[PDB]
């Protein structure tokens, strides 16, 4: 509905579909929670190739045999192999904590309740001005459209030469 | 809706001999508007088109890496679309695409009771708003897209047929 | 009224939510057995010590397999526990021997205090008047926290400890290196 | 927070309130809006009263100022031969350095425990006087902010204007000292500091 | 927008009110067409005043300059040249940045009102009118207004300044396409005169580095 952040001007609001309706209330604010999350992580995902696909990294080593002189001089998406098993270890459990925390606030965003907040370092963000909230929120939304396709764009890019016109001879790609 | 709309004008009043007008709904004959509306604007941009790109007068200087604007400046219109690179052609291709996706998916739809589309980038539309002045300006707007409509298909017709035009076809570029 | 695990079933008529971790999950309705020496106090104290048992198994592999075996024992040497038993039963069989007699006077008077117990109503099943910290004097609130902290432990622990021994039983190896050998396999 | 935007008003009488990111509207460890945003007061007083002495320590250990005596049993004097002050802090020993971190994280200690805190009834920055408070079993001598006395007998609204034009000095001597040390790490990053800066080129935000 | 029309009317009564695009009755971005309506007379003023402050700095920058010193490097001017266009590039990059530092700061005066002293030209002020120094100078140090920093006017009668508001944006976008009758003829020139000037940097804004 257009009450709602994700509404914007140029299709506001879009569905075409009518998926909001194929559910209940509570079907509509999964969609809305997981379409932020997809937006939050492809974002993430966008500028970790975007970085990584350049040459930027870290001084020094990332293990005791592995620096990342070495997975800068790969491509992302297998250099995300070559990071140890206790790396991805760590990675994936510090994900666990925040998805098991998200999830087990007093309501849940399905029944009304927030949506996953950040857990560390625990900011609070309640009382910031629903003016400018309810705008920053159609730009977390509209970036993580975006960058939801740019992502996307990125994989197909990777594997299949020429699916995307402005990817063709990049050497990251 | 067809004495409501513009589009009539002084020599032909309402011209519909078939009477296509009132032999569907009022979405059909609001199809058919945004149908007549959509090919004046392409061909009144084909027209524009074929005779400043005829005339020689190109942009400075490389279209591509490859590819100048001079050399699709000498060759026919017609033909100069075969030459573009087809990554370029994508990008025509995809805000093409954007553009028509997002006219008919704005709210409150031509076919109903809707506006026809506008401008998408940027979104400001310089329409007048004074109902008696705008009126004319929309007649002016069709008759002249009717007009381009049949020139170019005058100017497809002299490219493939030579001849068919005592106007044209004495030219090295139509 | 419907089972809160089970919210397509019917609640199982003997379990109302008194004991620690009932959320009425008797699917195949076995607290209502009532005929061959066993009930739901006899399930109850099989629960309970199953839990316990199972709780001190699972620290029982941890402590030997990260911090080796007790003085006195040093002739195991095997992260596999499995196996480091029976290099104690072949140096020192008489701790092991001495530990199950004692467990089966410990047993079979655990056994009559259940029985008995069911035929009373002076004994809670599990319940052995082991508190001597006194954690079940003060706050009831927070006593049936701890009992339901035990249950919820407990249960976990049992799948642990039947995990450790059947994965100890076909890897030989160990627990921990059980750990480390799925996490490089399923690494994504 | 009524008396945040009374107090930044003073500052700048253009740019009355000044919050983009709108963190005077939070909360930290769920205490309450107005007390962290003392919190907040607190560690921006002193986020510009250590950059405000940095600013001072920098440009008096980059040239060659190095006192009579040296403190130590062997000789081992201030470590200004280098000279180059990022570096000098590297050079000074490895336990020297634990007894100015301890030493400044009793005033920190102090500044939490004694009299009042800046998270209830307020006035941050005030740090508390060595004399009360009965925590300490020396007794010392002196304070910490008026040692010698000076200057007790200014009204209220005189030391009020002080705080206002110690935030201003403060904030500026935050640009300030961290200007000096990004020239110390990447050349070009302030464009009126090339070529005085000698790139300490280590790192500076790391102690040992 | 009613107010904006009897501005046309002193404008040029031949001619008359005249928009072609009718942007007099748009809205930009979502504010409203009474905001939109002080947008377009602002920045036409703005257009205009600068354009006229252009025209005649391509008038004697062309033919008279001061000769000191220019910088703490030697060569002391950027040696005209007499094309006053091509004058911009080499005068150089360290002292473009000091006019694009006023200019930052003199253009957040406008649209701050003053800290607050005039409301907003969208809100109501006068569209031409620059808010005074008046708040800055009461604090910090004596700073000359950027209007009239001596006080010579404010002697006139108040039907005077309408009377010159018309003259000032009639005079102002004369001088628009008049400037834009300059740097245009350096490039594909077109016009009869033919002759005044001559180069080709043509346009926007600043030269060899940057990005
Ligand atoms: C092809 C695009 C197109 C479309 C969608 C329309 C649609 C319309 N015209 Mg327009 N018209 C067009 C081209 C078009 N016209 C051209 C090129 C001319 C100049 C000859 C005109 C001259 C004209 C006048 C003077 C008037 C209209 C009017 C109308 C409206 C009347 C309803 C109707 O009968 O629909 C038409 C139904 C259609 C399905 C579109 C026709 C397409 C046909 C069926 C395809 C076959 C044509 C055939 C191949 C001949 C073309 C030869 C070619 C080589 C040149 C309707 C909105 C009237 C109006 O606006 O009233 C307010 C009106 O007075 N038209
Ligand atoms: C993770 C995917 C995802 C999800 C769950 C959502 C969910 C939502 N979107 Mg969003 N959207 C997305 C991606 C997603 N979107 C992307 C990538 C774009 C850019 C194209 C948009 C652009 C967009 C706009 C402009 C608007 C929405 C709106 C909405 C709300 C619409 C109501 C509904 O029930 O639709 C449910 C949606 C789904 C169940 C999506 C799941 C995926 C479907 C089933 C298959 C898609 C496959 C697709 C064809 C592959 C294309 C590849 C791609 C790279 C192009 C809902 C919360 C509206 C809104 O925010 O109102 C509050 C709105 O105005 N979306
Ligand atoms: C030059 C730039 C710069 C900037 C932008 C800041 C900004 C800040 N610093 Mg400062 N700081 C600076 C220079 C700077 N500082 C320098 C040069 C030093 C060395 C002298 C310090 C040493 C310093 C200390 C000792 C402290 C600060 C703190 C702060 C924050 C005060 C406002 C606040 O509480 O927000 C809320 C805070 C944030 C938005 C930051 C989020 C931090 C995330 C969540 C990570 C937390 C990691 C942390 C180590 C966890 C420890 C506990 C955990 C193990 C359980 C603010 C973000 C204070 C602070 O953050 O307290 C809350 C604080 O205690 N700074
Ligand atoms: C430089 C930035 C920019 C971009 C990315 C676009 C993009 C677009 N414009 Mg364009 N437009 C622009 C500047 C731009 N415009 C300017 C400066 C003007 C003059 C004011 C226009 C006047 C204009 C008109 C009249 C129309 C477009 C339309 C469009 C859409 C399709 C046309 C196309 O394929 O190209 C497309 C989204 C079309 C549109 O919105 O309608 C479907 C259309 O009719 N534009
Ligand atoms: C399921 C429980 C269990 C079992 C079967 C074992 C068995 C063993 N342990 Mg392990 N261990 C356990 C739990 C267990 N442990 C726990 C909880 C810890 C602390 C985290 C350890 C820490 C540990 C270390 C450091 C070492 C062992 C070692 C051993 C081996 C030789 C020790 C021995 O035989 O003692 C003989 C038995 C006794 C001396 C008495 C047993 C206890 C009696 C029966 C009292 C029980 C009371 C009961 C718990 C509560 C009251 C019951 C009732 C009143 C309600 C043997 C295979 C050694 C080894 O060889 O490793 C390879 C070794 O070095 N254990
Ligand atoms: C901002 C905090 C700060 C820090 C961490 C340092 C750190 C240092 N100072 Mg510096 N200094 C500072 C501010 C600071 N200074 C200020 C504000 C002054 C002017 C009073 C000086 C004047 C100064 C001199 C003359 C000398 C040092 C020296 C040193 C170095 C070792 C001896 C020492 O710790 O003296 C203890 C610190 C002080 C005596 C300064 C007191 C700082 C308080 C806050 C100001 C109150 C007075 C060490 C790197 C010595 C050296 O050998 O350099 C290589 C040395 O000879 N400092
Ligand atoms: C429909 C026809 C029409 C009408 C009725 C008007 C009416 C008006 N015009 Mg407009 N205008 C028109 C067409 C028209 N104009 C055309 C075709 C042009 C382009 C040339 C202009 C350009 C123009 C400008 C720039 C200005 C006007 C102004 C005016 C107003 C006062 C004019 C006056 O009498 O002051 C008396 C006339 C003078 C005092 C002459 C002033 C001469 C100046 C100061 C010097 C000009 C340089 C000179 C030509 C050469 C100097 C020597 C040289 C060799 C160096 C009046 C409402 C003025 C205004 O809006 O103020 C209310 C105004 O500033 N007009
Ligand atoms: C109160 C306050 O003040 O704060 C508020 C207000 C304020 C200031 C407005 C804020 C803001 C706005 C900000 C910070 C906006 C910044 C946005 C940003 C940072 C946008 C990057 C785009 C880069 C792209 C698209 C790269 C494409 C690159 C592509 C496609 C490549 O091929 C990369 C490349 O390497 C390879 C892979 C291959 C090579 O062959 C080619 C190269 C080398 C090129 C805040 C901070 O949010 C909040
Ligand atoms: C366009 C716009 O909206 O902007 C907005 C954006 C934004 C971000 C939202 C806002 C904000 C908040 C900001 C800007 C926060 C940045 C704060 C900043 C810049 C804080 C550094 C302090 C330095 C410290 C603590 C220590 C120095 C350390 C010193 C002095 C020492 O320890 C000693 C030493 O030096 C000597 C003395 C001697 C040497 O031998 C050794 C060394 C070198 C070690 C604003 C205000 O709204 C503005
Ligand atoms: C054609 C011609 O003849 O001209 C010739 C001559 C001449 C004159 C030399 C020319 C020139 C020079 C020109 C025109 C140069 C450019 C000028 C221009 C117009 C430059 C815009 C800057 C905008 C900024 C920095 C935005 C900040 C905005 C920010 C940071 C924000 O949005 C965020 C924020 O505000 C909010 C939204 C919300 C708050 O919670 C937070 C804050 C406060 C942070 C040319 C072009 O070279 C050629
Ligand atoms: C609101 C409207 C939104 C409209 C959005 C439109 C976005 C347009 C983005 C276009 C970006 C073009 O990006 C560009 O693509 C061209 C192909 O055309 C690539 O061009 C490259 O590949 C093509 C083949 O595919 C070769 O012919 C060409 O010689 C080579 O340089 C460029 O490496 C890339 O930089």
């Amino acid at each position: 509905l257009s009450s709602l952040p994700g509404s914007t001007a140029p299709v506001g609001p879009f569905d075409p579909l009518n998926l909001a309706d194929s559910g209940s209330e509570e079907t509509l604010a999964w969609f809305r929670a997981s379409e932020l999350k997809h937006g939050r992580v492809a974002m993430l995902a966008t500028t970790g190739y975007l970085v990584q696909g350049a040459g930027i990294h870290f001084p020094g080593m990332l293990s005791s045999d592995v620096s990342f002189e070495s997975l800068s001089a790969m491509k992302p998406l297998e250099a995300w192999d070559a990071v140890p098993d206790a790396g991805k270890a760590q990675i994936l459990g510090t994900i666990f904590i925040a998805e098991m925390i998200t999830e087990s606030k007093p309501v849940h965003y399905t029944k009304g309740g927030p949506m996953p907040t950040m857990v560390f370092p625990a900011i609070d963000f309640s009382g910031v001005d629903a003016a400018t909230l309810k705008r920053k929120q159609d730009s977390e939304l509209n970036n993580g459209r975006l960058a939801m396709i740019a992502i996307m764009s990125f994989i197909s890019a990777a594997n299949i030469p020429g699916s995307v016109p402005a990817l063709t001879n990049n050497p990251a790609f | 809706k067809v004495d409501e709309m513009p589009g009539a004008t002084a020599p032909l009043g309402k011209f519909d001999p078939l009477n296509l007008a009132t032999l569907g709904s009022e979405s059909t004959l609001a199809w058919f508007r945004a149908a007549e509306l959509k090919h004046s604007r392409v061909a009144m941009l084909a027209t524009t088109g074929y005779l400043v790109q005829a005339a020689g007068i190109h942009f400075p200087g490389m279209l591509s890496s490859d590819v100048s604007f001079e050399s699709l400046s000498a060759m026919k219109p017609l033909d100069a679309w075969d030459a573009v690179p087809e990554g370029g052609k994508n990008q025509i291709y995809f805000t093409i695409f954007l553009a028509e996706f997002i006219t008919e998916c704005k709210g409150t739809h031509y076919t109903k009771g809707g506006p026809l589309p506008t401008i998408v980038f940027p979104p400001i539309d310089f329409s007048t708003v004074n109902p008696e002045q705008l009126k004319t300006r929309q007649n002016r707007e069709l008759n002249n897209g009717r007009l381009a409509m049949i020139a170019i298909m005058s100017f497809v017709a002299a490219a493939n047929i030579p001849g068919s035009v005592p106007a044209l076809a004495g030219n090295p570029m139509f | 009224e419907k089972s809160q695990s089970l919210p397509f079933m019917n609640r199982p008529p003997l379990l109302d939510g008194s004991m620690a971790g009932d959320v009425g999950f008797d699917p195949l309705g076995l607290s209502n057995i009532d005929d061959v020496g066993i009930d739901l106090y006899w399930l109850r104290e099989a629960e309970i010590k199953h839990c316990r048992v199972a709780m001190l198994a699972v620290v029982g592999i941890l402590q030997v397999e990260i911090f080796g075996p007790a003085p006195g024992c040093e002739m195991a040497t095997d992260k596999c526990q499995m196996d480091a038993f029976w290099q104690i039963w072949g140096a020192h069989p008489q701790y092991i021997a001495f530990g199950l007699i004692m467990i089966m006077m410990i047993e079979m008077i655990s056994g009559i205090a259940t029985t008995q117990g069911r035929e009373s109503g002076e004994r809670a099943p599990g319940d052995f008047g082991l508190d001597p910290l006194g954690y079940g004097k003060g706050d009831a609130a927070g006593y049936a926290r701890l009992q339901a902290q035990e249950i919820a432990n407990g249960r976990l622990a049992m799948f642990a400890a039947a995990g450790e021994i059947m994965q100890g039983c076909t890897t030989h190896q160990g627990a921990l290196e059980n750990l480390m050998t799925a996490l490089r396999d399923n690494s994504f | 927070k009524d008396d945040l935007i009374a107090i930044a008003e003073k500052s700048n009488p253009v740019l009355k309130y000044y919050d983009p990111l709108q963190l005077g509207s939070t909360t930290i460890w769920g205490e309450t809006n107005s007390a962290t945003i003392g919190f907040l007061r607190q560690s921006e007083i002193k986020h510009g009263r250590i950059a405000m002495a940095a600013f001072v320590g920098y440009i008096v250990q980059a040239n060659g100022i190095h006192f009579p005596w040296p403190m130590s049993f062997d000789g081992t004097p201030f470590p200004a031969d280098a000279g180059s002050p990022p570096e000098q802090w590297d050079a000074l020993s490895d336990a020297a350095k634990w007894q100015i971190i301890l030493f400044i994280g009793f005033l920190e200690w102090f500044s939490e425990a004694a009299g009042k805190h800046y998270m209830r009834g307020g006035k941050p920055g005030a740090f508390p006087n060595f004399s009360d408070s009965d925590l300490i079993p020396h007794p010392v001598p002196l304070n910490l902010y008026d040692p010698f006395g000076f200057s007790k007998g200014k009204t209220e609204a005189q030391k009020a204007d002080g705080l206002i034009k110690e935030l201003n000095n403060g904030r500026l001597a935050m640009i300030g000292i961290m200007g000096f040390l990004a020239e110390q790490k990447v050349e070009g990053s302030v464009p009126l500091l090339k070529g005085v800066v000698p790139h300490y080129d280590g790192e500076v935000m790391a102690p040992f | 927008k009613a107010e904006l029309e009897a501005i046309a009317k002193k404008a040029n009564p031949t001619l008359g009110y005249y928009d072609p695009l009718s942007l007099a009755d748009k809205d930009f971005w979502g504010k409203g067409n009474d905001a939109t309506i002080a947008f377009l007379r602002q920045s036409e003023i703005k257009h205009g005043r600068i354009a006229m402050f252009a025209f005649v700095g391509y008038i004697v920058q062309s033919n008279f300059v001061f000769p000191w010193a220019q910088t703490l490097a030697g060569a002391p001017h950027p040696s005209a040249d007499l094309s006053p266009e091509a004058q911009w590039d080499a005068i150089p990059l360290g002292a473009k940045w000091q006019i694009f530092a006023v200019i930052s700061a003199l253009e957040l005066w406008d649209e701050c009102g003053g800290g607050g002293v005039l409301p907003h030209y969208t809100k109501g002020r006068k569209p031409g009118q620059y808010p005074p120094f008046t708040l800055f100078r009461d604090n910090v140090h004596f700073v000359l207004d950027l209007y009239d920093p001596f006080g010579f006017n404010k002697n006139m009668s108040e039907e005077t300044k309408e009377r010159r508001l018309v003259s000032e944006l009639n005079n102002g976008r004369l001088a628009m396409l008049g400037i834009f009758g300059f740097l245009c003829a350096d490039t594909i020139p077109g016009s009869v005169p033919l002759l005044n000037d001559i180069a080709i940097p043509y346009s926007g804004q600043v030269m060899q580095p940057f990005e």
